[PDB]
């Protein structure tokens, strides 16, 4: 079986490539606005860093 | 009078970042929230910021 005759189509595809940045703060996260929590904190400093 | 001078400052409550050298005695300090660039080197842990 051979073609005689051909139709030209035009498929559409999506990919997504990229995903919101963002950005966290540790210290008005966990421990809001208070110093006393704040203080408490610093001992964790490493995993944040992380 | 002599010839003497003083000087008076008032201790508040800060984060800071000493280093200890080989030796054990702290050659350096960075005031944590003192300026952004401070501010930088207290979140990163670091003296330097690339
Ligand atoms: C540290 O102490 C050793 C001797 O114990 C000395 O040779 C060296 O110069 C000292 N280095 C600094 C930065 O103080």
């Amino acid at each position: 079986a051979i073609p005689t005759n051909f139709t030209i189509s035009v498929t559409t595809e999506i990919l997504p490539v990229s995903m919101t940045k963002t950005s966290v703060d540790c210290t008005m996260y966990i421990c809001g606005d208070s110093t006393e929590c704040s203080n408490l904190l610093l001992q964790y400093g490493s995993f944040c860093t992380q | 009078a002599g010839a003497a001078a003083y000087y008076v400052g008032y201790l508040q409550p800060r984060t800071f970042l000493l280093k200890y050298n080989e030796n054990g005695t702290i050659t350096d300090a960075v005031d944590c929230a003192l300026d952004p660039l401070s501010e930088t080197k207290c979140t990163l842990k670091s003296f330097t910021v690339e």
